[PDB]
DNA sequence: ACGCGCATGGATC
DNA sequence: GATCCATGCGCGT
């Protein structure tokens, strides 16, 4: 029965992606939960912590007060729950009041995990989509035909997500490059070979849960990867 | 195979002069499973069989034959093989939500399980009533309209129904009394169609049966509607 | 009046409930021995020797069995004069040219659209 | 495979390794659950046993009372739950109230064994 | 099989002019499971069994016999196989709700439990 | 697998093992549910039977009466709950009121089983 | 006194 | 974990 935390998780992320978008606002509407757009993960905690403290009035509408003043919780004012400096005004406990205490406490544990510092660190704010992709295939200031990923002495928990993200990121780079070239009636001009050295670690025969998310990352490259 | 039922799309591997026809009726009424490794010509063969089906015309005309083939093409490859075909993508195809029967209406919209019996009931009763309101045929077909009937209903007014019933107020006689522009009325089968609009104000002394217990239901329902 | 054409890359990864109802079977090159044993048992014992040619099949060579065909035989499918838009990428030929500018701005803009 | 029992174990041991570190603050931040630093298992049991008895107020915050006075359970005051002499003060049941009792009884079953 | 026990509805595949009777009393009291792929002929085989059961009349009378066969038709096939039969669709069949034996009355009306 | 019967059985037994323990106090805190020392099981009956007579007052406390005096449900005062001659005093039902009678009846059945 | 409102709790899946 | 439901306590006429 995790559908309200799952709902408020995407609702926080989708909203935070739209506020942190500074471009064409026809594109701002098609930003959604899976869109590769920047959002502040700490502001997502600010949203869910507030939603845990929310209090509806007699009319069943949640009311909030910040430094600006009292306001209604709707789609046009849900972005003001991204700060701690809000106080809930209401007569009864809200829809998600008290239902997200262990949800926040588990989710902050992922953020302050030093294992996951390469993903949830403070350095994720500065980098953009272009810099990440040029880093993976050596397209930056220094250019290389070979990019090596030094994951020698690394634990399996952060080895698996290194493998699954980059195998997906390279695949979707290869996929989206082909559709760009098909508009100009050309073929893909970047063929990428991913070398999986000692592949017994992340793609084994067994069907364990920690082996799962890195298997279909390599399976999808094995199945439909050579077209892209 | 008789002369008319022959369907040729291949020749013998050892003898290219020997044509291999299959029974075209028995080829297609019993389902086809085509398997092979990557690069084995599987997609070309599927296109080749479909092309031979398209030009399989009896003598006497020039236009299109009675072939009807639907392709679930996940690689954008079959457009080139059939240039005179209709190609549909998600951005252009419209499969209406009111064409769902009972099973997929709950699967698409409801993520709750095993403890949602009041939430299931207000979902079907909103949809069935809204299907009856927008019906424009004879009244004999109107009363057999049920939850799985493929009839048009407005999901926005369905949300308006559960949002209104989220604020329902019963009186001393345990009946729900509402007010709108027409006047005061009681929630029953002949007046519950007035709950599909948001300018209805509840009037009562005590909270109703669904007062405050559908706030997370509408939030999950509005998320699936607004999901792009 | 509604039938299906199952195109899949391995016989041993699709559900049997859909797969068993397919009487017409087309089998191309299958290098996995688990797949060749699946094609083995779909055949009678008298025509059980032809599946040994499965991993040696070239492109466009297929094994067709069912009530549609007289005998299960290895056939060469007719070449598509109007082919699907699935052209194999020449890795050595693409890699031999110079480093490409590769237009990163358009790729991640379309990526963000999806 | 209880993730609430898993999360309360890591957040106890990670915090307990912080309070017993006597060193440079920059190294203290990188201390996590797998890092090889000393923590006392008796206080870890006490932290989990206390978190079996959390009682939130109407503002959804857990409130306790040791000998030095009432305090609110947050990041700065979570080290006060390592001592046994804390009494919960609240109205409703806490976030982890009653979800960790089978965790605690097995936790001291292995500590107390000679 | 005894001469009064024989119930024939099929002939041998290798030899047509030999019938293959089954023990008719043992055929129907012990439950019948008929299986085969799609379009194999299960419905025609079922229809032929029930047709030979209907005309299985002992000598000495005219009129229909004591056979009682109930068919659950979900593809509407057996109406033409048995023209002198009673067909009951949902729109005309009436099963009273007060015939429920309590357990189904418990489950028909409450979608909730416990 | 009733959870709420499991807890009260250990608070009966682990506390009983502390009362009857005659050693030095230092190993009384290591006393657990799995520690092999003497506890009186008829007093374990009297604890669970009395906890089924729990009475909760206005300020959410359980108050009993005894020959020595009147006391509340504190850990020091829970040791005198092992006698059958106590009578509860309160306003409403307790936390474990009315859900341990089948647990007592099963425990009495085992001990009085020959 | 009773009614309504809110809060706590626990029963399940 | 959420939904649903019940019991209870507090503040209003
Ligand atoms: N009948 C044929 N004769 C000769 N070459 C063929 C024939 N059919 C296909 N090919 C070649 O085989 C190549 C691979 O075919 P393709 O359309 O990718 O099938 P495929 O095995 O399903 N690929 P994939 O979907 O990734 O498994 C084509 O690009 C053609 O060059
Ligand atoms: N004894 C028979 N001799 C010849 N053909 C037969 C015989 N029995 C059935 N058929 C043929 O079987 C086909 C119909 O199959 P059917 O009786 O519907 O089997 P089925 O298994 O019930 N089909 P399905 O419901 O999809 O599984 C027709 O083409 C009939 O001619
Ligand atoms: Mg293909
Ligand atoms: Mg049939």
């Amino acid at each position: 029965n995790d559908h309200n935390q799952r709902n408020v998780f995407r609702q926080a992320i989708t909203l935070n992606k739209k506020i942190h978008f500074q471009g064409d606002p026809a594109t701002k509407e098609i930003i959604s939960f899976h869109s590769p757009y920047y959002f502040d993960i700490n502001e997502v905690i600010n949203y869910i912590n507030n939603r845990n403290n929310e209090r509806k009035n007699k009319d069943n509408e949640h009311i909030w007060s910040d430094e600006e003043g009292n306001f209604k919780f709707d789609n046009e004012n849900a972005h003001r729950l991204f700060k701690e400096n809000v106080t809930p005004d209401g007569s009864s406990a809200g829809a998600l009041n008290g239902k997200l205490l262990n949800f926040v406490d588990r989710l902050q544990s992922k953020i302050f995990d030093k294992r996951l510092d390469f993903i949830l660190g403070e350095g994720s704010k500065s980098v953009t989509f272009k810099e990440t992709l040029e880093t993976l295939i050596s397209y930056g200031k220094d250019k290389s035909n070979i990019t090596i990923l030094d994951v020698s002495g690394v634990p399996f928990e952060v080895l698996s997500i290194c493998v699954s993200l980059i195998s997906r990121l390279i695949f979707e780079f290869g996929y989206h490059s082909k559709k760009i070239k098909r508009k100009s009636n050309e073929n893909q001009d970047i063929p990428i070979l991913i070398v999986y050295e000692e592949a017994h670690k992340y793609a084994p025969k067994s069907d364990l849960s920690k082996y799962r998310t890195s298997k279909e990352a390599i399976e999808r490259i094995a199945k439909e990867g050579r077209k892209y | 195979i008789d002369i008319n039922d022959r369907f040729t799309f291949s020749s013998l591997s050892l003898n290219t002069k020997v044509s291999v026809p299959v029974n075209g009726n028995r080829f297609f009424n019993k389902h086809i499973a085509i398997v092979g490794s990557t690069g084995s010509g599987k997609s070309h063969t599927v296109a080749k069989i479909l092309q031979k089906a398209v030009d399989e015309k009896q003598e006497g005309y020039k236009g299109l034959n009675n072939s009807h083939i639907i392709i679930f093409d996940i690689h954008s490859e079959y457009e080139n093989a059939f240039p005179n075909s209709n190609v549909l993508n998600v951005d252009t195809l419209t499969l209406p939500y009111w064409l769902l029967n009972g099973d997929e209406l709950e699967e698409l919209f409801l993520d709750t399980e095993a403890n949602d019996h009041n939430q299931r009931n207000v979902f079907r009763q909103a949809i069935t009533l809204n299907k009856k309101i927008h019906f424009q045929g004879d009244p004999a077909t109107k009363e057999i309209i049920s939850f799985h009937s493929p009839y048009y209903f407005d999901i926005n007014e369905v949300i308006n129904y559960i949002n209104n019933r989220n604020n329902e107020r019963k009186n001393k006689d345990n009946e729900h009394i509402w007010s709108d522009e027409e006047g005061n009325f009681k929630f029953d089968n002949e007046n519950a169609h007035r709950l599909f609009k948001e300018n209805v104000t509840p009037d009562g002394s005590s909270a109703g049966a669904l007062n405050g217990k559908l706030l997370n239901f509408v939030d999950r329902l509005q998320s699936k509607i607004f999901d792009k | 009046g509604v039938t299906l054409l199952l195109a899949s890359q391995r016989p041993s990864e699709i559900s049997e409930t859909i797969f068993s109802q397919c009487n017409t079977f087309i089998s191309m090159r299958l290098t996995n021995p688990d797949d060749q044993n699946y094609v083995k048992r779909l055949l009678p014992d008298t025509v059980g020797d032809i599946t040994n040619l499965l991993p040696s099949l070239k492109e466009g060579e297929a094994l067709i069995m069912g009530d549609s065909i007289s005998i299960p035989s290895i056939v060469k499918i007719e070449k598509c004069t109007i082919p699907p838009s699935s052209i194999d990428i020449k890795y050595l030929d693409e890699w031999r040219k110079e480093w490409v500018d590769s237009e990163f701005d358009k790729i991640i803009e379309q990526w963000s659209k999806s």
